[PDB]
């Protein structure tokens, strides 16, 4: 996994690369990382697969509810808290990794959070395999006060470095931005510069080429009238 | 992998499977794992095949100096002893190789059984590798010394059949040999995808498989 | 325990058990049972860890017989070993797994049927013509897929298991102490004393 | 990490570096070490940072519950409240903790509750894997009722060589002024006190 | 069999239209104490070569006295020593790579990671690794340990294929090399502020430039920063 | 503890024609999750119309590709200058192998070339000696992903004549150049869609009676 | 030793124009022994298939409790579940046991009855879903099974085509692992028709 | 390999060793002798870790047989099993040692004897009526201790023996495939071919 | 152990502890650290006691058959001779030495050898378990050119900072001063340290 988060102006902008891993096998080339917490709360998650869901869907039910209970919309520190409290319990063993984003009542906020339950500030963070390759353009190119396009650019092209230099990262870029006083606009496949080309043949077969024993209907439909 | 070999009446007969491992990966499907030392000597193969060739090579080396000192061809016991003193040197140093040494000499047909840590057995039938249990309860019911050439062959070959089948690390195919005071006889390369069909539906056997 | 073996004929079910119960370097018997009757038409074999095998076997054989005497009815031979199964499967995750085997014989009423079910402990169930646990299956396989017939008597299947036995005593280093065999069919249980 | 608390006349002052290190990739070089648990009462933290915070965060909800009842608790109320957690957990935290507050009654004072889960008072403390380095340092400069420009001098002066000869100390320098005046943030950077 | 005391980290490298840069800081660090300050890493051998190493520092010194052997035994019986039989990167490169796959099959290695940075007789441009295991590789973009997680990433958006070489000047890859050295410094534990800096072009020869320094850094942003979630003060 | 051993990826294959042979292998050269060259090359020309590729631990590749190499100039030295043929020449690693049949050459070895009789060859090697003479093998390791594909496209495993069902199979034609070619690069096009290891590159040596000859591929840089 | 590999198998998806096709081997083993070949691997709760490889005990377990799980939901919602939502609930049953799991490759094929969408998936043994467009494969020769579909898969096949693309990646995947084989089954799904094939293959 | 057995009567010595040879799961042969004649009134028994046995067996016959030519005499029994000892001893300490154990039954035709030598592979020699090797003693000695008498014939020698075979086979788990059995007397070495 | 070597205007001061630990027993509490390996070429020794005794004797042959052949030798040579016995025996040894000695033409050097067997010339080194606690308080304090007293006070100080948090530290505080002038031992008792 590669994924990052970059502050702006007006909000915050999180990006992922589009691969999952068995391994050295690519299981999946176009995965989607970036989840959803609440509408303008999204994370992005490295690390075990399955507990990076999870755990994102488990504390988005309880927000959710939580929003219907106070008649407010949910900020991200309580995501964050809920998440940190929930990893920290379990003691590293959901390895989940994240990096929080979103905008709420009180403004644009971004987070990192490590499995354990450790959480972090800043303006710029990056996770996962490629998380060295993207930081280091991201301590190359970052500026205080970026636009909503300087930061867009900024996080997929941060993503590529790793799609192209680490072997855990590849295939395409999603994107989601979250900006102040706007629903959040979630970009998938922003970018698809990893299209295989065409094959020099087709491997179609002749009709008849598998040697077959015995054929029969199955039964899928209930059992009938009359 | 799956060897036997047997002696009779008319010498003794060979059959070895093909297959090659790699963990849960079939590396090769079709690998000889008989050695043509000369014109009345064979060797089988069983464990790793780079120990299995080298040392048995080594054997057709040391063999064919025999020959050319004392004018005269190697017995079929000498020729297993020299191996199992090799297998002696490397005693401990992690060899894996189990082999038969099938021949016609002056005492008659001869068969031996060699291993990585010195053994060296005599015997009139002898199965080794992963699948020799399965070649052995085929072998034990069906062997007579009053074998014809005919059903000595198709024997050593149903009983490697036998082991391909339930075996998962033997199968891919079967190579047959024939050894006789004439010299040994290749009897060729049998499919057991092709194999197993053909005996199924002849013998009547495999009932419990469907085809 | 050892070897335990099962063969399905045309009309019959056919298991054959070994009888050695060993204890450090000594054979303390060389008669033991290991089978125990489930229902008059339903019989299980079993092999394992010492102690276990007998408890877990015992434990089946009050379930199914509480099970008879609650209904007025026998159960069939597919819903004891899934009955079974799940005990199995139940035990693998559990703090202390029962490390036992099973082969279920039995004979179908309903169906007109003999049966025969392999369960490892893990709770592995397959339905097998033919079947066997541990290192037996290595030596014996072989004879049963070249002389197997569905079609053969209950004689022809005592035949062909005692060509197995044979085969078994030849080719395995332990002494097993010979076999128990015990055949089930439409009229019951019985037990061939000759053997 | 370098972490230290210095009393002084007007009260106390809290001081740490930026860096947070998986190995030997820092994760973090802007880190904010100087947590604070109450209006005038705040912590070093050291060790495992999963572990620290959520401590930390436990002992800012049990004085904020204190507060409610009992009104504004003492430093030695918070330093006792780290203690009962990182004592009775030893056997599952990696935390080592400075605690420093102002009262108007005490006026500065500084707890420190290292792996164990005991607790010392001193004058001043210093904490994290490049104190060792300025053990000789500190002790020879540090005086009593220093001025809050001395006092902070002398901060300045030891962090910078803890960072100077530890790897897993660096960044930024922070700084954490707790008087009866207020609070307020210090802030220093590496072409200031590397020059130093 | 050992392991690694006193060490160097990242050396990183690349390739422009008519030469070759390498750099690496000065540091040897002690476990996590940044012992000493003041050690060159990059080894000129005569006026067309630089070996840059990374790894234990006691090997470095054997290797360093290696090398300095490697010219006094070259201008033995050699007229042309400082001309047309004169030590060439390729010579140094596959004596070094020789060295080091026979450390490692002895199970002895030397703890290192070496790239050999020059130019040839014809003006071609020369940049091979070599490490402690004796794998050896050659790319337009080369570094060691850190370097190879974030100096790359960074000195392959210049010079992606070996197409792009010709179209990179000395100016740019410097600019490069330098950002390059600030980000390790930003990220890497054992890195120091204070490194050296070479370039080998076929044209203007070997610029070794010592006692350089990390500047433009940006830390003012992390004033704004407060807590590690719900902090506000 | 030091590990003398490493993992440099990549991936090779190596096909027999009726009269010519091929051997690829991709450009990449990687440790753990980093690239170190994406234009690495792993099929080297020997000499004598043999091509050569050890695919595994890169420095024991090296090593024995050099080792081989210099066999061949001292093979022409000791006996007047005579052709090593392709048989001699897999027999002489063996041997090369076996050496260190106690520190092993991590490395799957492939070569390639012409028999005596001009037609196509190919040798496959394990790290330790066996080997054997073959129509169709991929090595390294991306091997497990390819060679499947390769008993269904070259040796026509699997499939029977349509009618027939299942009696008859198909029949075993030989393939041209172009059409190995196109299933060289087939293969690896879904190696590097499927391995993480697989990429940036891809070399082919085709051997004829006329020489050797190289072709180059790019290939997915993710 | 390793559960995942002990009895072994595999099962491989694909989908095709208006159609989906999914097909297992019927191999079970105790490690080198093959016990049967009678033992499938794919089942279906109405009209939602599901293959699951790995530890057979836990093949065998899970296809009950889906069969549980899956009967109940009709009862309660008056309808047959629909595979987007039988994904979900594959995934939530698997992560609940997240500290003691199923050894499990599980591969979920079939047609959604209102939007006649084709629709495949697969999990780790923990939940993790992959939700693919073209293939999915689990089982010893996952590797295997990789290489062939990536090759010979093109989209929008026609259901008696999509079965000889399907049928071949199998087999010949199966033909080079030494875990997985002796026998074949093939299912091709229609909206409203399925055909189950038993394919003829090597039985060593 | 398994079980090898010993016995000292009034005017020979009786030696009894297994026939099975197992590799793996498989029994490979089961009629093998584990023996060598290391001169015509000495026969020495064997048993020990695979390939180690018969190459020490061999390694000794060849070095009595050396020293029979060269003097033209054959060594006591007590001489050659001293002789072996000592290499055994020797090998215990070498880098990797020789897992042989042996019995040594010979006919001194000087004192008109016969002589029974226990040596196992540490070098541990005692003189013996009666002796075994590994497990084969916690079976048969309390028998031995009970039937022995110095005095004993052959034939009663023979008898006595076979009652120890049938308690091993009695309670050993292990099959062993029966015994060849040998005499060593004045007249030299016989195999009794019926037992 | 606490070592330590300064340069100054008229040549070298070396500087050691007096303690010997075998775990927390003090085996020796007047131990003689300083060692003469030349006339005025005199070593500080860490690490394991045998293998610095064994090192430093046998230097002290090479150095002796040295001047027998090729008259006095250099500091930069002995360190050198140092090196190429720690460097060739580094899987067998645990040595780390600080060599220090005067020359007419050199002045005062001195050489560090740490473990690895590496060689560093330095203006002054300190070494030893104790050396931890005092590099923030050597860092600010040295200078260069100071004088003999200035570096006496110097090496005083520091290694009465070192003594004072290192247990492995302790006893008299030995110094050994190399000028043109010859060599001169000095002593420093507890009673006078301490109270620094
Ligand atoms: C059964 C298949 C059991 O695995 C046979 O014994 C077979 C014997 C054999 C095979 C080929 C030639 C001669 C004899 N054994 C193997 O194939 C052997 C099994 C194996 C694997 N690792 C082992 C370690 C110790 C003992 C046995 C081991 N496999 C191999 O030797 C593998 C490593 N060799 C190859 O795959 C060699 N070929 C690969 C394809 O290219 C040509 C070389
Ligand atoms: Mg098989
Ligand atoms: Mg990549
Ligand atoms: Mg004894
Ligand atoms: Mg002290």
């Amino acid at each position: 996994t590669t994924i990052v988060g970059v502050k702006f102006n007006n909000g915050v902008v999180i990006a992922a690369d589009t691969r999952s891993t068995q391994g050295p096998i690519v299981a999946d080339k176009n995965c989607a990382k970036l989840h959803r917490i609440s509408p303008k709360i999204w994370c992005a998650g490295a690390g075990t697969a399955a507990d990076t869901e999870a755990v994102t869907q488990l504390i988005g039910s309880n927000i959710e509810l939580h929003s219907l209970y106070t008649s407010r919309e949910p900020r991200v520190v309580s995501a964050l808290q809920m998440l940190k409290q929930h990893l920290f319990k379990y003691q590293g063993h959901i390895g989940a990794y994240l990096i929080v984003a979103g905008v709420d009542p009180t403004g644009s906020h971004l987070f990192s959070i490590h499995a354990h339950g450790s959480t972090d500030v800043g303006y710029y963070l990056s996770l996962g395999s490629g998380s060295l390759a993207a930081m280091a353009v991201l301590e190359s190119h970052w500026k205080q006060d970026l636009t909503k396009e300087e930061a867009i650019k900024l996080a997929s092209d941060a993503i590529q470095a790793g799609i192209w230099n680490d072997l855990g990262s590849g295939s395409n870029v999603d994107v989601c931005v979250m900006e102040i006083g706007k629903d959040a606009e979630y970009l998938r496949n922003y970018l698809t510069p990893n299209v295989r080309e065409e094959k020099q043949k087709s491997y179609k077969f002749p009709r008849g080429t598998t040697a077959v024993l015995k054929e029969s209907i199955v039964n899928i439909c209930d059992i009938q009238e009359e | 992998t799956t060897t036997l070999a047997f002696k009779f009446q008319h010498g003794v007969i060979a059959a070895v499977d093909s297959r090659a491992s790699a963990g849960s990966y079939i590396s090769a499907l079709r690998m000889n794992k008989v050695i043509e030392i000369n014109p009345y000597l064979l060797g089988t193969m069983s464990g790793c095949a780079a120990d299995c060739q080298y040392w048995e090579r080594l054997l057709a080396k040391e063999c064919r100096l025999y020959y050319l000192r004392n004018g005269e061809r190697i017995s079929v016991s000498a020729a297993s002893k020299l191996l199992s003193n090799m297998m002696c040197q490397y005693r401990g140093m992690g060899l894996s190789m189990g082999s038969m040494i099938c021949g016609w000499d002056k005492k008659g047909p001869g068969l031996y059984y060699v291993d990585e840590h010195g053994t060296r057995l005599s015997g009139n039938m002898f199965s080794t590798g992963s699948g020799n249990t399965y070649a052995y309860g085929v072998l034990d019911s069906n062997y007579k010394w009053d074998l014809s050439v005919e059903d000595a062959l198709y024997l050593g070959k149903r009983s490697i059949l036998a082991a391909a089948h339930r075996d998962a690390y033997s199968g891919g195919s079967v190579n047959l040999y024939h050894v006789t005071e004439d010299g040994w006889i290749y009897h060729g390369n049998h499919d057991v995808g092709e194999l197993f069909w053909k005996v199924k539906e002849e013998e009547g056997s495999f009932n419990n498989v469907i085809g | 325990m050892d070897i335990i073996l099962g063969i399905r004929v045309q009309d019959s079910v056919i298991l054959a058990s070994s009888k050695a119960v060993t204890r450090g370097i000594s054979v303390l018997k060389d008669s033991d049972d290991k089978t125990r009757q489930l229902s008059p038409h339903t019989l299980m074999s079993f092999a394992g860890e010492a102690g276990d095998t007998v408890q877990f076997a015992e434990y089946i054989q009050a379930n199914i017989q509480l099970y008879s005497i609650r209904e007025d009815y026998e159960l069939s031979p597919q819903a004891v070993s899934s009955f079974v199964r799940q005990e199995l499967a139940k035990s693998i995750r559990s703090r202390r797994p029962y490390q036992v085997n099973v082969l279920i014989g039995g004979y179908d009423k309903k169906k007109n049927k003999p049966e025969l079910y392999q369960i490892d402990y893990l709770g592995t169930k397959v339905e097998l013509p033919y079947g066997a646990h541990g290192y037996s299956g290595f030596y014996t396989f072989s004879l049963l897929d070249h002389h197997y017939r569905p079609d053969m008597t209950t004689e022809e299947g005592l035949d062909l298991l005692k060509l197995c036995v044979q085969e078994l005593e030849k080719r395995m280093p332990m002494d097993f102490k010979g076999v128990i065999v015990k055949i089930v069919d439409k009229d019951g249980i019985r037990q061939v004393d000759d053997f | 990490t370098s972490i230290m608390a210095v009393t002084f006349k007007d009260g106390v002052i809290l001081g740490a570096d930026s860096r947070t290190t998986t190995g030997a990739y820092i994760a973090n070089r802007v880190t904010d070490k100087l947590t604070r648990v109450h209006d005038k009462i705040w912590c070093c933290r050291s060790g495992s940072a999963a572990d620290t915070q959520a401590i930390a965060d436990i002992v800012q909800y049990h004085l904020e519950l204190y507060t409610s009842q009992y009104g504004t608790p003492s430093t030695e109320t918070a330093a006792s409240v780290f203690k009962e957690l990182c004592y009775e957990n030893k056997d599952n935290l990696t935390a080592g903790i400075i605690v420093a507050g102002y009262d108007d009654k005490n006026k500065g004072e500084v707890y420190t509750i290292p792996l164990g889960g005991s607790v010392h008072k001193l004058p001043y403390a210093i904490a994290g894997s490049g104190s060792t380095f300025i053990y000789g340092y500190c002790d020879k400069n540090f005086r009593e009722n220093m001025s809050k420009e001395e006092t902070v001098d002398f901060i300045k002066h030891s962090l910078s060589q803890a960072i100077k000869w530890d790897g897993s100390s660096g960044g930024v320098i922070r700084m954490v002024v707790l008087t009866a005046a207020g609070v307020e943030r210090l802030i220093f950077y590496p072409d200031e006190y590397e020059q130093l | 069999t050992q392991q690694p005391i006193v060490t160097g980290t990242s050396v990183i490298s690349m390739k422009y239209d008519n030469g070759v840069i390498i750099a690496a800081d000065n540091l040897g660090s002690y476990g996590s104490l940044l012992r000493f300050n003041g050690v060159e890493r990059l080894i000129p051998v005569g006026d067309n070569t630089v070996v840059g190493i990374s790894g234990d520092i006691s090997d470095m010194q054997h290797i360093e006295r290696l090398l300095k052997d490697l010219v006094t035994e070259n201008a033995y019986d050699n007229p042309l020593a400082d001309a047309e039989e004169a030590l060439e990167p390729s010579y140094i490169f596959e004596y070094l790579a020789t060295v080091m796959y026979q450390r490692r099959s002895k199970m002895n290695p030397l703890w290192n990671a070496i790239i050999v940075a020059g130019v040839q007789s014809n003006g071609d441009q020369f940049l091979r690794y070599v490490n402690l295991l004796g794998v050896t590789y050659s790319s337009p973009t080369l570094a060691t340990g850190f370097g190879a997680h974030m100096a790359n990433p960074l000195l392959r958006k210049v010079v992606d294929r070996e197409s792009d070489i010709p179209k990179t000047t000395v100016q740019v890859a410097e600019e490069a090399i330098v950002n390059a050295m600030r980000v390790l410094y930003y990220r890497d534990a054992r890195s120091s502020r204070n490194f050296s800096l070479a370039i080998i072009d076929k044209n203007t020869g070997l610029t070794f430039k010592k006692n350089l320094q990390v500047e433009n850094m940006k830390w003012d942003f992390a004033k704004d920063i407060k807590g590690y979630g719900t902090q506000k003060i | 503890q030091f590990n003398p051993y490493g993992d440099n990826g990549g991936t090779i294959l190596g096909i027999a024609g009726e009269d010519f042979a091929v051997l690829a292998g991709d450009t990449r050269n990687i440790t753990d999750y980093s690239i170190n060259s994406r234009y690495e090359p792993k099929v080297f020309d020997c000499g004598d119309n043999i091509v050569m590729s050890a695919n595994g631990f890169a420095a024991d590749g090296d090593a024995l590709v050099k080792r081989f190499k210099n066999s061949v100039k001292w093979y022409h030295f000791d006996h007047n200058d005579k052709k090593l043929s392709i048989n001699s020449a897999a027999r002489n690693i063996q041997h090369l192998l076996y050496s260190r049949r106690f520190f092993p050459y991590y490395v799957y070895n492939i070569i390639a070339g012409l028999d005596e009789d001009g037609k196509g060859a190919v040798y496959s090697f394990d790290p330790v000696g066996s080997y054997q003479r073959e129509q169709c093998r991929a090595g390294g390791a991306a091997a497990s992903l390819i060679m499947p594909f390769l008993d269904n496209q070259v040796n026509f495993k699997n499939q029977y004549e349509p009618g027939t069902n299942g009696k008859v199979k198909k029949p075993l034609k030989y393939l041209s150049v172009e059409e190995v070619i196109k299933l060289v690069r087939d293969s690896f096009t879904s190696a590097t869609e499927r391995h993480i290891q697989v990429g940036d590159g891809l070399e082919i040596l085709i051997v004829t009676k006329d020489g050797v000859r190289k072709e180059f591929y790019e290939l997915k840089r993710d | 030793s390793d559960p995942s590999s002990i009895n072994g198998g595999i099962v491989v998806a694909m989908t095709g124009k208006d159609c989906v096709a999914i097909a297992c081997d019927l191999r079970l083993g105790s490690q080198s022994l093959g016990v049967s070949n009678k033992f499938e691997k794919i089942f279906h709760y109405g009209h939602v298939f599901l293959g699951i490889t790995g530890l057979a005990t836990d093949v065998t377990t899970l296809n009950e409790m889906f069969r549980y799980k899956t009967n109940l939901y009709k009862l309660k919602e008056e309808r047959a579940i629909e595979p987007e939502t039988f994904t979900q609930l594959v995934s939530s049953s698997l992560y609940e046991r997240r500290f003691g799991p199923y050894f499990v490759g599980p591969v979920v094929a079939g047609i959604n009855s209102k939007s006649g969408k084709p629709f495949i998936a697969g999990f780790d043994l923990i939940g993790c879903i992959d939700e693919a467009k073209d293939f999915i494969v689990s089982g010893t020769a996952s590797d295997q099974l990789f290489g062939m579909c990536e090759s010979l898969y093109e989209p929008n096949l026609e259901p008696e085509d999509l079965f000889e693309t399907i049928s071949q990646a199998l087999l010949n995947a199966a033909d080079r692992d030494a875990l997985s084989g002796w026998g074949a089954v093939v299912y091709i799904i229609k909206k409203d028709e399925v055909v189950k094939r038993y394919l003829k293959m090597r039985q060593d």
